[PDB]
RNA sequence: ACCAAAGCUAGCUCAACAUAAAUAAAAUAAAACAUUCACCUAACAUUAAAGUAUAGGAGAUAGAAAUUUUUAUCCUGACGCUAUAGAGAUAGUACCGUAAGGGAAAGAUGAAAGAAUAAAAUAAAAGUAAAAAAAAGCAAAGAUUACCCCUUCUACCUUUUGCAUAAUGGUUUAACCAGAAAAAAUCUAACAAAGAGAACUUUAGCUAGAUACCCCGAAACCA
């Protein structure tokens, strides 16, 4: 509809000088330069607030800090050290079914999954381990065969009742 | 590889005074400019005080060198130069149009 | 589905010939053009092409010392430092272009091949495009193609992509050789500041076949 | 019309390419200060690991490694700037200091002197041109005459509860001169369970663009 109006009137031609922006595309950048407000940049009135050289950040003004009245835990101990495990769903599984991806039970591998776009990158995780949590598994489709790492009881028992077969390395 | 050199029959194509024919006096390299002989008309003041008398002389004043052009012994024409060796083993200026050594 | 249906005059280009006949399918062309899509990537590609050589010099990196011109009181002049300073005339700017940059950025392929694409259907829908068979210039001389370009009544400005770069001399001698109206450029080295660049668009038949080729692979691309 | 402005050209910045010996500190940041401090002296390429593993009056802050990814020449200049800008430089001269050292200012007629061609002659300053009938004025406006008296009004700025204030700054004019950082967010677009040029994010996200945090000044310390 819109190319037939374009096409029947002729325009310009569209020259370079003839491109404009949407409306609220680019911001018109504000210039401290003026009467609106007078003389502090909207600094305000002296305090240190004017001066470049204000107090840093994560300062409470000398009082006691809140991070330093907060006691330890091992929250942050983990994310170093921890073994890394993903979670899949078996509805993510059945979908790459439903997606016509490849079907046999040979070339399927992690590797395929990869091809797929269907895995989660892991650059930064050590020792990494594949799981799969169960979900959107009620009558999924049958004959498909899955290799991971270790796999949920529930994971387990879902792939096999319906005929599926699963590898545990 | 320069144009004009004191001494030779130029023309001059460009100005009030072209078309017309002459030597060419004096050759200045600083401001890229010749001198024609009876060509570009101007007034000179040279006085004297104590004899009372004021003497005004025409002279002539320097023109661009673009203005001007060589003339060819032989064909006697205006014409462009070229370098060239002759079969004497010489390295000399010529017209572009015929062999004439202008040197 | 609705299916274009584009006229591909064949020109021999001999002359007083506009008969030709040939049925395209550009399924390269959008309903409605996006002016923000093809402004940003004018925008960029007027971008990446800064050199960025503007510099100056601040006060610390100014000849002069930083001795003291006076005493701090008891002169009678004004408190001052080193003569370096911004507020002497013998001084530089604080603000100032000095410190380095580099003003482009990475543009998503989707972005700019949709450019490619709009800018594309813009000229196709405007008339200013063209499709020949083939490209013939026997004579080769700047007079016949000015002639040409006056009797076949072009654009004032037409950019001529046809060649692989690869063959037919007799064209790109002529064709490159003074002409201010007609620009030359390969094939595959079509892009869209060359498009926006003329009012007028004349393609072949190769050329034609690898662009669809390429924008219907990125379409496909992009799509999927 | 007077002192005067206005008319050009040297000149350079930066990128790329070619080619007779011996652990330096401290000021400062942690609004004090004492352990501590990216940085600087010489060797130290890209992507990602990663602002992670750890270290630290476990305060401020400091901060890798294992490991990962990478690529062949040939293609030159300006969305850098002109006498207050760009180097200070028509020069390290003149000049200052015993010395080390510090460090300036400074050219324009015309194509040709062939010396009356130019074209404006308005910046602050005095000349052509002073106040003018027994009248008051932060300096004008409304009336009024082609001028004035009368009537109506407490300089600017800064700092402050509040300044015409006998609080602050300014002889005047010209010129120079002080808000350059995107994480999360709002917004404009690309695609969408995927985005993004082999790097990350992701129970509508992801990518790109666009939006907010200015200068001058010590007394002193160290080498």
């Amino acid at each position: 509809x819109x190319x037939x109006x374009x096409x029947x009137x002729x325009x310009x031609x569209v020259s370079l000088a003839n491109l404009k922006p949407n409306p609220g595309s680019r911001k018109p950048e504000r210039r401290p330069r003026g009467r609106r407000r007078g003389r502090k940049c909207g600094r305000g009135h002296k305090g240190e607030r004017q001066r470049g050289t204000r107090p840093r950040l994560g300062f409470e003004g000398g009082q006691t800090p809140f991070y330093l009245r907060i006691p330890k835990y091992g929250f942050n101990e983990g994310h170093s050290f921890r073994h890394q495990y993903q979670p899949l769903s078996l509805n993510r599984l059945q979908y790459l079914i439903d997606l016509g991806r490849v079907d046999p039970t040979q070339p399927i591998d992690l590797t395929q999954l990869v091809n797929g776009r269907g895995v989660t990158i892991q650059p930064s995780k050590r020792d990494y381990g594949v799981q799969l949590v169960e979900e959107g598994a009620d009558t999924f489709k049958a004959k498909v065969n899955i290799e991971v790492q270790m796999a949920s009881e529930l994971a387990i028992a879902a792939i096999e009742k319906n005929g599926g077969v699963v590898t545990t390395a | 590889d320069w144009h004009l050199f004191c001494g030779d029959k130029v023309e001059i194509l460009e100005g009030k005074d072209a078309g017309k024919q002459g030597k060419v006096v004096q050759v200045i390299r600083q401001r890229n400019w010749v001198v024609v002989e009876g060509l570009n008309t101007h007034y000179r003041y040279v006085g004297k005080t104590v004899d009372y008398r004021g003497t005004m002389i025409p002279s002539e004043a320097p023109l661009l060198h673009n203005q001007v052009k060589l003339v060819d012994p032989t064909d006697r024409k205006p014409t462009d130069v070229e370098w060239r060796f002759t079969e004497a083993g010489e390295r000399v200026r010529v017209s572009t149009r015929s062999g004439r050594i202008i040197p | 589905x609705x299916x274009x249906x584009x006229x591909x005059x064949x020109x021999x280009x001999x002359x007083x010939x506009x008969x030709g006949l040939t049925e395209l399918h550009p399924d390269v062309f959008s309903t409605a053009p996006r002016l923000d899509i093809l402004h940003q990537v004018a925008i960029w590609q007027k971008n990446f092409k800064r050199i960025s050589y503007a510099k100056t010099k601040t006060r610390a990196e100014v000849r002069g010392g930083g001795r003291k011109p006076w005493v701090q009181k008891g002169s009678g002049r004004a408190r001052h430092g080193s003569i370096r300073s911004p507020i002497w005339r013998g001084g530089g700017v604080a603000h100032g272009p000095r410190g380095p940059t580099s003003y482009y950025y990475m543009l998503p392929m989707k972005v700019r091949v949709q450019g490619l694409k709009v800018a594309l259907t813009v000229k196709l829908a405007q008339d200013d495009l063209h499709i020949v068979d083939s490209l013939e210039l026997p004579t080769a001389d700047p007079q016949y193609l000015i002639e040409l370009a006056r009797y076949r009544r072009w654009g004032d400005s037409v950019l001529l992509v046809d060649l692989e770069h690869e063959d037919m001399p007799q064209n790109v001698v002529a064709a490159t050789s003074g002409l201010k109206t007609f620009n030359l450029v390969p094939a595959v080295g079509l892009n869209v500041h060359s498009m926006l660049k003329h009012q007028t668009l004349v393609l072949t038949l190769p050329t034609v076949a690898f662009l669809e080729e390429k924008l219907x692979x990125x379409x496909x691309x992009x799509x999927x």
